[PDB]
This record gives structure tokens, C-alpha cells and sequence, in this order.
């Protein structure tokens, strides 16, 4: 029973799920059947959904809500969700490399956003 | 024998220093139920299986230490 | 300590005896509410089948 | 009354090692769960040896409270020879506390019986 | 699908999303930014509903 | 005297297991006070395990006294 | 040795007070924290505390008995 | 001789309980501390139960410096 | 003797005291058992498992220490 519905689709919808490993902000934490309700926030990671068997889709969430209602019911409200296969492997490294270099070389918001994305790029292409 | 009637009433005390642990034993799984069964979810399963057989093998280090201090 | 007992088991009976009163009526009294609420449902049932 | 409630505690501790006893001759099936290794034959500190523990709480529990009880002449000697009204409220809650433990004492030793008979019958 | 009607929609501040009553239910980091990053999330994510329903 | 002189000591050192009495019923009083205010574990339900598991920790510090005031 | 076992009686039975100095500030730290959460104020968590404190400081009131006993008794 | 001895002995042992009583006040503060800078708990309110706690805290440290004191 | 028969009153007592260690390992274990499954779904498994084994090591030192004082 999960219900990972995003901002211009949606994913699980029905309830008709089991496992939920999904990224939220502390660490790598999984929904299991009827779990506590934990409405934490979901950080830039892997929301693979184990669908009874091993039926996982690796759905790489940019990051969220991960709400838990006290009914069994996981709301994993994400902003994107892609699949691993959906970022090509040429275009992700050139995308950490203008980041880098971008860091801690000028001011206001452009330092503070290149760290921000620097982070999120070495965690997708470890994953693959 | 005053060496074996001393040494009797002075085996009773020390033992009785085993108490800190039993005693404590039982309140430490009584407060992490307490507060898991006020959310996901009741109290009359599950976690209750757990807290009883959970305090009767907390409880044993107090009857063996209880039992040789009597009996010197 | 024995004029002090009787002094304050005074006080607790007199605070139980409203509490128990109070509590029977969702048992006792309730018990009358339950079966003249009954009685009236038959009673419409029974002129709905004699009508 | 001490000696009583250790003589009366003994035969309550004999029936509930007897009927467990009685009951796993028709069922048995051991009374201990399945691991990894072979240690749990030797910690057999529980059905027959927890009766023994069980049943001295209830001769324990008495002997405290008659200690607590009995202490008032110790202390009457000292408000009648600070202000004395101090020992009043000391000795109501410590009676109040004392009347309420049998209603604890009585529902810890159910709680008790009520594992061993679900546990003999699964 | 013909007709519609005006309606309205109201918007928590960060000063009445953490005054609620069931606001202390769900595992809240107190450390960080939750009270004022759930309001003015609220904002954007009710702006998003009017302008395409409208 | 060295049947009286061992008879004092004996209730001396056998109370120093009050230390876990004495905490228990703190430590399971702390988490019901903790949990009550996240609504609404007030009459019954969470007061039945607060009544019943502080007697089993108070069992421990009766249990020790007897033996203390025996001599 | 009559003597002077009863000095020491009501020094080594003093050990137990770490209990219930600490017992007293383990049922206060829960109860100050829980009352920022809004709203335990009004008995609730008021009345608890007083009632809580008893069953904590009936350790050290019946551990100092046996040692005052001892040195006029 | 015997009871001149025993003299010290009652106030070195007796001073054990300073640890609880040492102890109580860094508890009671530690929550305070933490819990005042959730806003805003200041005058009063959680002061009170502050002010009143670490006088109840601290009667376990003045008590047992009487006997210690008594007997030397 | 009376030197020997006063070592061994002693020494069963002062053995007794490690009963602190064995009595709040058997509800460590316990306490993170009763709260982790509530947070789904490890009960009749995988933490059952870690529970029954986890539990028989901790029980091991009181098991050694009480022989060294009933053969004392």
C-alpha cells in the first residue's frame, strides 16, 4: 500500500505495494507493511520500491515528503521521479564537472547552489 | 566460632548489591513499551508477548543472588 | 496514627460514594434507559404490524 | 501472619509447576524456541525454577510492608520528647501506599498465571 | 466541464503550522527548518492547483 | 562481639540496592509523562502499564529490605 | 565492637541516596520537556509530577531509617 | 580506642551520596537549558518547575551530610 | 578452619555483585526488540532470531560468575 504520486504523475496511485525503500532525510530508510507514522522529508536518493517479490524499480527521486498515515498508507511525495536507465552515463559526468568548478568562485547564491548539486550528482552516478 | 558467625551476617549485605540490576531491568523494558504502544499500535499483542517474557528473564539475576544470601 | 486514619478515610468515602453513584448510572440507571428505549421500539414495530 | 503468607505462597507455587506438567504429557512439543546454536537446555530458569520466584514475591511484599509499618514506635519517642506534625503526613501516605500494593501485587500475580497457561496449551 | 465557480482557498504562516493541534504526531526534526519550510511550501504547492484549475 | 558487631553491618551494606529502586520508578514514570502528552494515552491504556510495571521494579527493593531488617 | 559497628552502619547504608537524588531529576527532565510541547501546563503533566515524586523519594525515606536506628537504637 | 575510630568512618562513607545529589542539578538544568531555546518557555512556566525541582533534588546531598556530620 | 570458612562466606558474596551486568543485559536487548517492532514488520523473524541468540550471550557471564560462589 503505497501511494508515491508526484507533481505531474503518479506512480503507485492504488494501493497495491509492499516494500518501499526509499531515501528519506535521515538515511536509507524502508517502509515495511504497517509502519509508524513518520511524515518526514525525503532527500535526493533511490526510491526503490520492492513490489512483493524482486520487482524493484530503481526510481531516482530528486527529492520530497515521504508521509506515513497511521492507516498503512505511504505517501512518498516526490517532486521528479526517473528510472536508473533514464540518465545516460556521458551527459551526468559533464554536469558534475561544471559544478565543481563553479563552487567557491563567486558570491551570493552561486556558491551556495553548486555545493547543493555537487552532492546530489556523486550520489546518482555511484548508483548505477 | 566467632570467625564462621561473622562471616554469615556480612554474606547477606554484599549480596544484596545485585538489586541495582534487576531492579532497573524491569523499568527499562516497561519504559520503552509505554512509549511505543501510545503509536503504531495497540498494547494487548505484540508488544505484549515481549514485555512479559522480556521481564521474567531480567528478574532471574535477582533470585539466584537472593537465594545464597539467605542460605549463609 | 489511628485518629489520623479515621480522619482520612472519612474523606475518601464520602468522594467515593458520589463516584459510585456516578458510575452506576451508566450500568444501573442505564440499564432502565436501554430497556424503555427497547420497549418503545416494539411498541412502534408492533402497531406497524398490527396496522 | 508472616508465617502463614510464606506457607500459603508455597502451595500456589506447586499447582501452577504440576498443571504445566499435566498439561505437556498429551502435547509437550519442548517449551523453548529454535535458534542458531544449542545453549537454551541450559538456561532452565523459567516454568518450574519461576515458580519458586514467583510465589516469594508475595512472602517478600509482606515483610516489607510490616517493616514500614512497625517503624512508628521508633519515631514516636522522638515527636514527644521542628513541630511533630511532620510525622502525620508521613505516616498517611505511607498507609496509603501500603493499601494500595495489594491491588498491584494482586494483578502482577494473574498476570503471571495467565502466560503459563497460554503457553501450555501452544 | 461547462460551467465553474469562484472559489478560495486559504494559506497557513509559519507561526499557525507549528500552533496546531496533532502539529507534535509526526517525527519532526525541531533542529532544522520544519515549521517554516511546511508553510511556505504550502504557498507554492497552492499555486500551482489554482492557476491550473483556473 | 563479633556476632553483634557483624549483625549492624549487615543491614548497612544490603541497602545500597536502593540505588536501582530507586531509579526504576523514575525511569518508567518518565516515559509515561513523556508519552501522554502526544494525545491521548490519559485514562486507562497507558495508565494499566504504568500501575502494573511499577510494582514489578519496586518488587526488587522490598525484596532486599526483609533481609536487612531480619538480623 | 558493639560500638563501633554502629558508626559504620550509618555510613555504608548512605550509599542508596544516589538513587533517589537522581530519581528526583529524571522525572523533572521529562516533565519540562514535555511541557514546551504545548500544552501541559494545567495538571495533566502538573499533577503527575507530585504524585511521581512519592513513589522515587520512598527509596531514600525507608534506606534512612536503618542507618539512624542503628546510632540511637 | 574502638570508638574513636569509628568516628571518621561515619562521615568518609556517609559522603557517597554526593554523586546523586551532584548529578540532579546538571539533569534538571541539562532539560532546561534545551528546552527554553524551542520558544518560549522563559518567565515562569518551565522556570517553576525548574526552581522547584532542584530544591527537591538537592535534599538527598543536605540530609545525608547530617549523619556524616553528627558523628564527627 | 576458621580462616577458610570465613573466606568462603565472603567470597560467594562478593562474587554475587556482577549480578548488575547479566540482570540490564537481558533487557537491552529486550528494550530495542519491543521498539523496533513497531516500526514494522521484524516479529515472528529476523529480529526474533537476533533476540533468542543475542539474549544467550549476555546470560553466559552470569552463568560463569555464579559458579566461582556456590563452589566457594
Amino acid at each position: 500500500k503505497v501511494s508515491l504520486v508526484a507533481p505531474h504523475q503518479a506512480i503507485f496511485t492504488n494501493k497495491e505495494v509492499s516494500q518501499v525503500n526509499l531515501p528519506a532525510s535521515s538515511g536509507e530508510m524502508g517502509v515495511l507493511a504497517n509502519h509508524v507514522p513518520t511524515v518526514e522529508e525525503l532527500a535526493p536518493g533511490v526510491v526503490e520500491v520492492i513490489e512483493s517479490s524482486g520487482t524493484a524499480s530503481k526510481y531516482f527521486v530528486s527529492g520530497g515528503f515521504a508521509s506515513i498515515l497511521p492507516g498503512s498508507k505511504l505517501s512518498i511525495s516526490t517532486v521528479e521521479a526517473h528510472p536508473l536507465d533514464a540518465f545516460s552515463s556521458e551527459n551526468i559526468k559533464s554536469l558534475l564537472a561544471e559544478a565543481q568548478k563553479n563552487a567557491s568562485s563567486a558570491d551570493e547564491t552561486v556558491a551556495a547552489e553548486a555545493a547543493i548539486e555537487i552532492e546530489v550528482l556523486e550520489a546518482l552516478q555511484a548508483a548505477v | 566460632m566467632q570467625l564462621v558467625l561473622a562471616a554469615k551476617y556480612i554474606g547477606a549485605a554484599i549480596a544484596t548489591i545485585g538489586l541495582t540490576g534487576a531492579g532497573i531491568g524491569i523499568a527499562i523494558v516497561f519504559a520503552a513499551l509505554i512509549n511505543g504502544t501510545s503509536r503504531n499500535p495497540s498494547l494487548r499483542n505484540t508488544l505484549f508477548p515481549f514485555a512479559i517474557l522480556g521481564f521474567a528473564l531480567s528478574e532471574a539475576t535477582g533470585l539466584f543472588c537472593l537465594m545464597i544470601s539467605f542460605l549463609l | 496514627i489511628l485518629l489520623v486514619t479515621f480522619l482520612g478515610f472519612i474523606a475518601l468515602i464520602s468522594k467515593t460514594v458520589a463516584p459510585l453513584y456516578g458510575e452506576m448510572a451508566k450500568n444501573r440507571t442505564d440499564h432502565v434507559v436501554g430497556l424503555l428505549n427497547q420497549a418503545r421500539a416494539d411498541h412502534v414495530n408492533a402497531v406497524k404490524t398490527r396496522i | 501472619i508472616y508465617i502463614i503468607g510464606i506457607s500459603v505462597s508455597l502451595w500456589i507455587g506447586l499447582t501452577i509447576l504440576g498443571l504445566f506438567l499435566n498439561k505437556a504429557v498429551f502435547f509437550s512439543l519442548f517449551v523453548p524456541s529454535g535458534t542458531p546454536l544449542p545453549l537454551v537446555p541450559v538456561l532452565v530458569l523459567i516454568e518450574l525454577l519461576s515458580y519458586t520466584a514467583r510465589a516469594i514475591s508475595l512472602g517478600l511484599r509482606l515483610a516489607a510492608n510490616t517493616l514500614s509499618g512497625h517503624l512508628l514506635m521508633s519515631i514516636l519517642g522522638n515527636l514527644v520528647k521542628i513541630f511533630g506534625l511532620i510525622p502525620l503526613a508521613g505516616i498517611f501516605a505511607i498507609v496509603i501506599l501500603e493499601f494500595a500494593i495489594a491491588c498491584i501485587q494482586a494483578y502482577v500475580f494473574a498476570i503471571l498465571t495467565s502466560s503459563y497457561l497460554k503457553d501450555s496449551i501452544y | 466541464g461547462v460551467a465553474f465557480e469562484p472559489s478560495v482557498f486559504p494559506s497557513f504562516s509559519p507561526i499557525s503550522i507549528e500552533e496546531s493541534p496533532k502539529l507534535s504526531e509526526f517525527e519532526l526534526e525541531e533542529d532544522q527548518a520544519i515549521p517554516t519550510s511546511l508553510s511556505q511550501i504550502s504557498l507554492t504547492n497552492a499555486i500551482l492547483n489554482a492557476m491550473a484549475e483556473g
